[PDB]
């Protein structure tokens, strides 16, 4: 649904990234390397970010308004 | 004993036998024609609705191959079931009302088979 | 069970979450052994997965590489909350006097 | 491999078409023929051909059993009646072949008098399966056995008493039957030829092997939806419209190819101009036409308007250069990332470190060839220039 | 038979030389070769099939029988009995399988599937059957089995 | 009971079923429809009657179950399926509520012009 | 072997007459003396395998 | 065990034949005491167990053949006189089976339970040659009932116990020394027992009803333990011998 | 030299899945049913007259099915979504209607729209209001774009119709019996009747078994009642082989034992032997001699069709039979019914056909019966068929069969249970799966363990490694990713073609040219269309015309050369996948195809249609030899393999590297997918279910499968990527159990979500009282 804060193994903060993350990928950028643009070493984190779907807004489109 | 091939019947009843016979042959549903001004759609074109000359060519191609040119378009000819028993060619001459002369015209001894090349009507378009 | 395929999985998604990419494990085909040990080479990590690690417990280094990989788990509907089931007592039935 | 040997003349008779019936026994070898047994009796009848032949049996010969006949000869009959005998003598004088109908049409079948080198054909009027008919059996037990002795929507059509009732209306045609041997049988024989010169043009089967082909065959009659073979059916206009729809980026030189050479190049160039749009000496359809006004955005739900302007913005920027930013365009058109993305997606490919790319390489070949319509599509980027500029305030 | 009794003979020497060439060239320390070893889970069967090479697939102590005209599968010709035309496996576990592998693995796993599944009722049956049977018989003090009489 | 129906109280349940079948109510209509006839069914003048009461009854039954649960439906539209006229439907249908006397709503303008409407 | 009477095409049997045995049709007089021998060999398949068993 | 059991099978038994039924349908059939079973094994040794020549003859003698499968051909033969059936004996096969058997045997064979066919019906002309010539039986019998006898004649049976399908020699490959065990799927021991050149007194069988009715009680209850233990072994769970001893 | 590789022909398959492919064939089924079949059945229905009283008749002229509407308004109706009808619990349906004419006094008065019922909607079928909408549009009206659709809504459940698989009819089919002895049966089905006829050979002569019999015949004597009397007819229509006359002489010894020599007492004998199994008559019925002639021309081989009482070729029919019977006697080569060449699939479309003639000829019939009641007595009240249209008829026979599952035709005897199921909404992946289920004919009949077991016939038809592990293994089973189902043909063209390219009409012959080893028989879905020699040359010109689309491509021909015979099959319901052709060992794709299908210059039927791909059954693919990669094909590969990974369903489509796994681990895992815990669509939030699970976090795989893009399951995934550690720790583990982070938990991981819905109803009731 939503991005989850915290990474599941090393808990950094990974909910904020989410966002610009979306920016790199906005622009020419792959994945690889807008993860390390990020700063993002231990591939758990890489993974948390690759791995999500952003399902919240296909809901939202749903939501009563 | 062996079983023949229209290019071996009809190069033995030829060449080796003048002698005439007597062939029974199942031409395709419809012939190559349209029934002249017979009313009558691409219906069925048969032998009946045909004229007396000459109405088609065979040709006993190379390698065994015959084929039966009937004008434009070009059918093959095959060995029908080879059958055994007896089937005599009778005349039915109703001369009278109530009189008839049963003419046996003699045994049918081989019956052929006529059917389109379709694989040259599909290459041919 | 000699599952083969999970220990292949688990190599892929190492290397896929390492370059940033979706390894394939698609029947008769997919993503080769070699492919994953050189894009695991390239990242810096064991070409098999198999990694040096220290017991959390101890704080010694284990005589035997570890192997990890992030793979997917998928949860269950079974579920100890809804299996879980005591009786006391209770109630009867009218004919035969059992629960 | 030539018609090596023997082309022979093929001709068609009529002097017996209505009189010919073919007979064959199943039950009898070729080996043994009925040309040596006199036949008595030959009933038919003409409509519903069902013949019915009684041919006599000898009794002299040592393969009769005069004992046996004597005694079935008496069971199927009287004893002295004879008013109605099955044989005229005390033994069974007859034997007699009931008919069978093969097929309702024997138009297909023919017969073939093959001649010295030539041959000559014969449409059959019908074929008749003959065997043994075992009805005196029958007889002899009915003989026995009589002297030992506004209604509701009925269906009568499939009762075989009232199928019966039908054919017991028929008349019986009594006939002369003429052996082999008969000299009458030589001479209707020479009957089945026809009388032709060996040479004439045949006026009939004249029809093309595709017109045989196609009368022995007769037919019974995404927004792609249509294939070629049904595209092809349809207007050029229309195959213009849907072609370039599929492909929505698609060179001038392919569509010739995929329309036909048979079409002239002034008419195709003549409709692509109504739908497809020049972009770097290639053609890209319109926004409106990939975007009807009463649809909308699949992901955002956008009237089409705004996707025309929004598209026709992106398609514009193709003519300024090779090399189109995707964060830009999305800043300049206010529009979410998915529809920006299915825009580029239709016309240009990812390059990595530029940006996107027009998805086809620049055809400076047709404009070298067609200035004209070069410059004309320069006066109407000019009037689409104009209004995106006012619009997005560039 | 004399013929597929051969290949069978054949094609399970090959198995079992590859799996002697496996065990001989692993080192020690190796896993699966412990957990073998000791007994603990597995065999060397279970190490060669996943190494060397995947045994030939017999359904009910037989090859492939022709699901198809003469063929057991239409990517074999008709009368073929090569060992992959029959059944046999030539690739092993980590190599992966082709199509026709997988298939013929997947006929055994499903022919034991439904045994197992056949068996379970009938053992069963026969348990109920025979305790209602022999339930009374007990050993007296006198070390005599007597019945309920 | 359920056995003292005689083939005359039969036949009228039978019809108000297949009328309230046509008209595809709820089930709960067609048993408030039975109700009611079962219970205009106990004076001994309604049972001693003609065709034409018995079916124009089952009509000015259904009538007031279609019109208790706020559905309305003209006369004429009730009329239309029984084999009767519609001057003899209306004095039973008044000598009938002049003796049971059960609740009679007025026939909503609203909801009449809901389901007219819709019907071009 | 199954012979069939040429006369009306039903099975022919074996019985006795006077002058010899005969094959005879049970519908019509067609009757033929058995003026030699006949005979229909069978031929049936022997138990040509023996099988000792024990092997490897 | 039943749930141990997984139903395997290439069992042969060292006889690469001769398919047993074993597992939970065989303990199924041992506790039911049926009287017909499936497969019944009879295990039979024998006195000279070396000599294969001796093994065969003595098969042969137990085994149950057909005429038709020593007749090396048969022939209806219709003559002007009278009609009859002819019969030629392989004697090649037959002494290649070295069965006991010649014109005489099979003349005494036939005239049992074929249309009571008489013994002046039957003669024996040459040394293999047999014929036959029925007559009007009247009990529905027609002379052309010779092809009736044409279709049964072949299917009466010359040698062997009539109960008797199939015998096998089967070898022992101890290394010390050879012998010959003879297993016959078949439904009679007594008969096995009486016949020349077998040890009936080690001759066993695996019909428990068979061995009850034959040797007694106390064989049958032997008979039980040892086809249960075997049964529990062929599938390599283990049962100590207690539990089927009372059981059986 | 390596032969050249089309590496994009995968592209195929995602083009196909436009067309064709997982719920297609349901929508395809129950469109083509309420477009095609529900007139079809109206007009076998047209008219209906009174007995009494006539010049009264009802006319059907046209019918119509209208748009899913709710009756909700007093008399007025109102267009609804899906999503409604599932909170209101309602059944998703469309008025019937249906314009007729009648005489209700000798005067003639037309309707044009009269409802007579209301027919179940299937969701995203040609009516339902879900087809031919973006996802804007799906959101409006509250509904997954992702949703596969394909099941009814009744009440406010989802219930599914399971395909269901049975023996294909009219087919001969020998087997042993109990005993050992090899039969013969066939089991004759049409619209009229569904009778099976048996062949035994119990005292080594053929007896014919029938139920309407009452005792079995010698075959001889139904042949001499039958229309052939020669004994040499019936000996050289059987067969002319010495072994055939030796096993036939005993029962021409029999038939010789009775005096039967004449078709009346072969007749006399049978109608002696034929009991009065009196339907509703038994007095204008004659006798032994009407009664066995009409059991032998419509009862006995049904199938086989007689013009007017020429049971000619039913002679050549059971003459084949009794062949089949002979020659299979002696090698023991017996048909397997686990073969799908004799399997066929019924889909919504077929069963809902059937289920509404049976309940329009009940209702006709009731509304004669009321007429034959009403109209001769009453008054001079014209009686007129518009006042009794009983609506609740038709929609609650429909509703009540859905919902129940279990469905009785008496028409044609059939007593079905379970053939509906409840929708598991337990994740998108056990919608599909469930979507794409098949029922077996037995529901566990017998546990014989030969139909549970995986025959190679299923290859590319049937997923192999999902199958519900239970006492279901192997009893259910699910379509491949890639694989059609035909539908019914016209027959018409295929018998004119056929007669063109040179078969002999049966009736021609004699039956002696069955003996000859060169002559082949020709089968048109059971009936016979003749014999021919060459059967090389007509396969061949066969195949040619489908390929250029003179003849519809689902129709396939297979030649069985053991029984020299050739099988051209064009009914519906067999299996067909798609397959490249191959000629002179080069396949008829290249890679400028592939890049044509790339820039959309051409679709599947434009690869269907130019002789590239085309379909093949299983019957036909028998005898087609095939190949899987390039590098594999020989001279003779007629065909090559699409996509090998198509094999698998599309729950094994989850399984990476499914090749490398021991098999029963893919079942296993088919059906812990069927089980995930996961997201179920966009409108979940919306949804009102009995049960529903939500994962908090769901996480697309990091390692996907290409069936996974091809039906997106990453855009509703069903799990989590966790890194985990392969090792033994704290023995807490020791059987297939396994440890969590205490950390990990606390940080959502595995977090999930348990909805349940509590409904509670408040009624109004006879009474002018209610609930409150
Ligand atoms: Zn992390
Ligand atoms: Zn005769």
């Amino acid at each position: 649904m939503i991005i989850p804060v915290r990474c599941f193994t090393c808990g950094k903060i990974v909910g904020n990234k989410w966002e610009a993350y979306l920016g790199l990928l906005q622009a020419e950028y792959t994945e690889g390397d807008a993860l390390d643009a990020l700063g993002l070493k231990r591939y758990c984190c890489r993974r948390m970010l690759l791995a999500h779907v952003d399902l919240i807004e296909k809901l939202l489109n749903y939501a009563p308004l | 004993l062996p079983k023949d091939v229209s290019v071996a019947e009809l190069l033995r009843e030829l060449s080796l036998t003048k002698e005439e016979e007597l062939l029974f042959l199942q031409l395709p549903d419809t012939l190559p024609g349209q029934p002249p001004t017979q009313d009558i759609a691409e219906n069925a074109c048969t032998l009946a609705d045909l004229t007396e000359g000459q109405v088609g060519k065979l040709l006993i191609r190379k390698s065994g191959r015959v084929q039966l040119l009937l004008g434009k378009v070009t059918l093959d000819v095959t060995m029908g079931t080879a059958c055994s028993f007896l089937q005599e060619l009778v005349s039915v001459g109703l001369g009278d009302s109530r009189t008839g002369e049963m003419t046996v015209l003699g045994h049918v001894k081989h019956k052929l088979v006529c059917s389109p090349d379709f694989e040259s009507l599909l290459d041919h378009k | 069970r000699m599952t083969v395929g999970k220990l292949i999985e688990l190599l892929a998604g190492k290397a896929g979450v390492l370059d940033g990419r979706f390894h394939y494990g698609t029947a008769f085909g997919g993503s080769k052994v070699k492919d994953v040990c050189e894009d695991l080479v390239r990242h810096g990590y064991n070409y098999l997965g198999k990694d040096y690690v220290t017991s959390g417990i101890t704080g010694e280094p284990l005589e035997a590489y570890i192997y990890f990989g992030p793979v997917y788990y998928q949860k269950l509907k079974h579920m100890v909350l809804d299996k879980m089931h005591a009786r006391a007592r209770g109630p009867r039935a009218v004919l035969t006097r059992q629960p | 491999d030539d018609p090596v040997v023997q082309e022979i003349d093929v001709y068609l008779a009529k002097s017996l078409a209505e009189k010919l019936y073919l007979f064959q026994y199943p039950v009898r070898p070729a080996s043994m023929t009925y040309d040596d047994i006199p036949h008595l009796s030959a009933k038919i009848k003409p409509k519903q051909q069902k013949v019915e032949l009684e041919m006599a049996i000898d009794t002299l010969n040592p393969n009769y059993c005069r004992s046996k006949g004597e005694q079935i000869a008496l069971n199927v009959d009287g004893a002295c009646a004879d008013e109605t005998s099955t044989y005229s003598s005390k033994l069974m004088d007859k034997q007699t072949f009931c008919s069978s109908q093969t097929t309702s049409n024997t138009s297909r079948y023919a017969a073939a008098l093959y001649r010295q080198g030539e041959l000559h054909l014969t449409p059959l009027h019908g074929i008749l399966q003959l065997r043994p008919s075992f009805s005196y059996l029958d007889k002899a037990d009915a003989k026995h056995r009589e002297r030992e002795a506004e209604q509701a929507r009925q269906r009568r059509v499939q009762s075989y008493e009232f199928l019966q009732k039908k054919h017991a209306e028929e008349p019986w045609v009594h006939l002369h039957y003429y052996g082999l041997r008969d000299s009458r049988s030589e001479h209707e024989r020479q009957y089945l030829l026809c009388p032709g010169s060996s040479g004439v043009e045949n006026t009939e089967l004249v029809k093309s092997p595709s017109e045989y082909l196609m009368m022995l065959m007769p037919p019974s009659q995404p927004s792609n939806v249509l294939s070629m073979a049904q595209l092809r059916t349809l207007p050029l206009a229309d195959q213009i419209k849907i072609l370039m729809k599929n492909v929505k980026v698609m060179p001038f030189a392919n569509l010739m190819s995929l329309l036909g050479p048979s079409i002239d190049s002034v008419a195709v160039l003549r409709g692509i101009q109504k739908v497809a749009m020049l972009v770097q000496g290639n053609w890209v359809v319109k926004s409106d036409i990939l975007y009807p006004k009463d649809s909308s955005s699949p992901h955002s739900g956008v009237p089409a308007e705004v996707l025309c302007r929004g598209r026709d913005f992106v398609m514009w920027k193709f003519t300024q250069s090779r090399w189109v930013v995707r964060k830009e365009v999305a800043t300049v058109t206010k529009l979410c990332a998915e529809d920006v993305k299915d825009f580029l997606e239709h016309m240009a490919v990812v390059r990595i470190n530029k940006g996107w790319e027009f998805i086809l390489p620049y055809d400076g070949e047709f404009i070298k060839k067609h200035p004209d319509v070069v410059q004309r599509q320069h006066m109407l980027w000019t009037g689409i220039q104009a209004k995106l500029e006012k619009v997005y305030n560039l | 038979e004399t013929l597929e009794a051969l290949i069978l003979k054949e094609l399970s020497v090959i198995r079992d030389h590859a799996g002697s060439a496996c065990l001989r060239e692993l080192d020690k320390s190796n896993s699966p070769l412990t957990m073998a070893l000791c007994g603990s889970k597995g065999s060397f069967i279970n190490i060669s099939q996943m190494i060397a090479c995947v045994g030939q697939q017999a359904i009910s102590g037989s090859r492939v029988p022709d699901g198809f005209e003469n063929r057991s599968l239409p990517h074999f010709e008709k009368h073929s009995k090569l060992p992959a035309a029959k059944g046999f496996v030539a690739n092993s576990f980590y190599s992966g399988l082709t199509p026709t592998e997988f298939f013929f693995h997947t006929m055994a796993g499903r022919e034991g599937l439904v045994d197992t599944a056949v068996k379970t009722a009938e053992t069963g049956y026969m348990q109920r059957r025979l305790v209602k049977s022999l339930e009374d018989l007990c050993s007296q003090y006198d070390l005599t089995v007597r019945s309920s009489t | 009971e359920n056995e003292q129906v005689s083939r005359s109280q039969q036949r009228g349940l039978r019809r108000v079923r297949d009328l309230c079948r046509v008209l595809q109510l709820p089930p709960t209509f067609e048993d408030t429809a039975v109700a009611y006839y079962q219970q205009a069914y106990r004076h001994s003048g309604i049972r001693a009657a003609r065709l034409q009461k018995k079916e124009v009854l089952v009509g000015c039954c259904v009538l007031i179950t279609c019109r208790q649960h706020n559905w309305p439906l003209t006369m004429g539209a009730i009329c239309t399926l029984l084999y009767a006229d519609l001057d003899v439907f209306s004095s039973t249908y008044m000598q009938i509520v002049k003796l049971l006397g059960l609740d009679v709503p007025s026939l909503c303008l609203a909801e009449l012009v809901k389901t007219y409407c819709s019907s071009f | 072997m199954l012979l069939f009477c040429p006369g009306c095409g039903n099975g022919l049997i074996v019985e006795e007459g006077q002058r010899c045995h005969r094959f005879a049709c049970n519908t019509c007089p067609y009757v033929h003396n058995i003026t030699r021998k006949v005979t229909n060999r069978k031929y049936p398949k022997l138990k040509e395998v023996d099988d000792v068993l024990g092997g490897a | 065990p039943g749930t141990q059991m997984t139903l395997k099978t290439f069992h042969f038994a060292g006889v690469a034949s001769m398919n047993i039924t074993l597992g939970v349908p065989r303990i199924k059939e041992i506790i039911n005491a049926s009287k017909a079973i499936s497969t019944p094994i009879i295990t039979a040794q024998l006195d000279k167990d070396d000599d294969a020549d001796y093994a065969r003859l003595v098969k042969g003698r137990i085994e149950k053949t057909l005429l038709g499968e020593i007749s090396e051909y048969i022939e209806e033969v219709f003559l002007p006189d009278d009609c009859f059936i002819l019969v030629k004996l392989s004697l090649e096969r037959i002494r290649l089976l070295r069965l006991e058997v010649n014109a005489e045997t099979v003349r005494y064979s036939i005239c049992t339970s074929k249309l009571r066919v008489k013994p002046g019906d039957v003669a024996v002309h040459g040394e293999a040659v047999v014929c036959v010539t029925p007559r009007e039986n009247s009990k529905s019998s027609m002379y052309y009932v010779l092809q009736f006898l044409k279709e049964d004649l072949p299917k009466v049976v010359v040698q062997g116990i009539p109960e008797v399908s199939r015998a096998v020699i089967h070898i022992d490959e101890q290394s010390g020394k050879e012998k010959y065990k003879l297993l016959v799927e078949g439904d009679n021991l007594r008969a096995v027992m009486a016949t020349h050149g077998v040890k009936g007194t080690r001759t066993t069988s695996n019909n428990t009803y068979e061995v009850e009715k034959t040797l007694g009680i106390e064989a049958a209850r032997t008979t039980i333990i040892n086809e249960i233990q075997y049964t529990m072994v062929n599938h390599g769970m283990s049962i100590d011998r207690r539990h089927v001893m009372l059981l059986s | 030299a390596p032969i050249p590789t089309v590496e994009e022909k995968w592209r195929l398959l995602p083009a196909f899945l436009k067309v064709k492919g997982l719920v297609k064939q349901h929508i395809d089924s129950f469109n083509y049913f309420i477009n095609v079949e529900i007139k079809k059945i109206m007009k076998a229905n047209e008219k209906v007259t009174s007995d009494a009283d006539p010049m009264w008749y009802l006319k059907y002229l046209n019918i119509y099915v209208g748009l899913p509407d709710v009756e909700e308004s007093f008399n007025v109706t109102r267009p609804v979504s899906p999503h409604e009808c599932r909170l209101r619990d309602m059944t998703y349906s469309a008025p019937i209607t249906v314009d007729i004419e009648y005489t209700r006094g000798s005067q003639r008065i037309i309707r044009n729209a009269l409802p007579i019922g209301r027919m179940p909607i299937m969701l995203r079928s040609s009516n339902c209001v879900l087809t031919g909408k973006t996802p804007a549009e799906f959101a409006k009206l509250n509904e997954c774009p992702l949703d596969p659709g394909g099941y009814f809504i009744v009440k406010g459940v989802e219930k599914v119709i399971l395909i269901q698989e049975q023996l294909s009819k009219n087919r001969i089919i020998v087997e042993a019996d109990r005993k050992g002895a090899v039969g013969a049966s066939v089991t004759s089905s049409t619209h009229e009747k569904k009778s099976r006829t048996n062949m035994a050979v119990k005292q080594g002569r053929f007896y014919l078994r029938h139920n309407t019999l009452s005792e079995d015949i010698p075959i001889v004597i139904i042949f001499k009642a039958m229309g052939v009397e020669s004994d040499q007819e019936i000996v050289q229509m059987i067969g002319t082989e010495e072994h055939v006359m030796a096993a036939f002489g005993p029962s021409l010894e029999e038939c010789q034992k009775a005096q039967i020599f004449t078709q009346m007492q072969a007749l006399k004998y049978i109608g002696n032997k034929v009991r009065r199994q009196r339907m509703w008559g038994g007095g204008p019925k004659k006798t032994k001699i009407e009664e066995a002639r009409e059991l032998l021309a419509s009862t006995i081989l049904t199938h086989v069709p007689v013009k007017e009482f020429n049971f000619r070729a039913k002679c050549i029919y059971t003459a084949v039979m009794v062949r089949r019977v002979i020659l299979a006697q002696g090698d023991n080569k017996v048909d397997d019914r686990d073969y799908y060449g004799n399997k066929r699939l019924e889909l919504a479309g077929q069963l809902l056909s059937l289920l509404f003639e049976d309940l329009f000829k009940k209702f006709n019939s009731e509304m004669k019966k009321i007429a034959d009641q009403v109209i001769p007595k009453q008054r001079a009240a014209q009686f007129d068929v518009v006042k009794h249209m009983r609506q609740d008829q038709i929609t609650n026979g429909m509703v009540n069969a859905i919902s129940t599952g279990n469905w009785s035709l008496k028409r044609f005897k059939m007593d079905r249970q379970g053939v509906t199921q409840v929708l598991s909404r337990l994740s998108y992946i056990s919608a599909l799966g469930m979507m794409t289920r098949i029922s077996s004919q037995f529901e566990k009949t017998r546990k014989v363990s030969g139909p549970r077991s995986l025959q190679p016939s299923q290859w590319g038809m049937l997923c192999p490694s999902d199958t519900p592990e239970g006492e279901a293994c192997g009893l259910v089973k699910n379509l491949a990713l890639m694989t059609h189902i035909t539908t019914d043909m016209e027959d018409g063209p295929i018998v004119k073609l056929a007669s063109n390219l040179g078969v002999e009409d049966v009736n021609l012959l004699c039956g002696e040219e069955l003996s000859y080893p060169n002559v082949f028989l020709v089968f048109l879905n059971g009936n016979i269309l003749g014999v021919i020699r060459d059967h090389k040359k007509l396969v061949n010109t066969f195949r040619l015309m489908r390929r250029a689309g003179y003849i519809n491509e689902f129709v396939s021909i297979s030649t069985n050369l053991t029984d020299r015979c050739v099988y051209i099959s064009s009914d519906g319901g067999r299996l067909c996948r798609p397959y490249i052709i191959v000629k002179k060992q080069k396949p008829a794709v290249t890679n400028k195809h592939m890049e044509e299908l790339a820039q959309g210059y051409r679709n599947f039927e434009d690869f269907l249609h130019e002789s590239l791909v085309e379909y093949l059954d299983v019957n036909e693919e028998n005898d087609c030899n095939i190949a899987l990669y390039e590098h594999t094909i020989n001279k003779d590969t007629t065909h090559l393999e699409i996509e090998p990974f198509t094999l698998l369903g599309v729950c094994a489509g989850l399984i990476p590297y499914p090749h490398h796994n021991q098999s029963p681990r893919n079942t296993y895992q088919c059906a812990m997918g069927k089980q995930a815990m996961g997201t179920i669509g966009y409108n979940q939030r919306n949804r009102i279910d009995t049960l529903m699970y939500l994962l908090a976090y769901p996480q697309k795989p990091m390692v996907k499968t290409k069936t996974i893009e091809l039906i997106e399951f990453e855009k509703l995934p069903a799990g989590q990527n966790a890194t985990v550690a392969v090792m033994s720790y704290s023995g807490y583990d020791i059987e297939d159990a396994l440890v969590l982070n205490k950390a990990s938990l606390d940080r959502g991981f595995g977090r999930c979500l348990v909805y349940k819905n509590a409904k509670c109803t408040l009624k109004r009731y006879t009474n002018q009282t209610f609930d409150k």
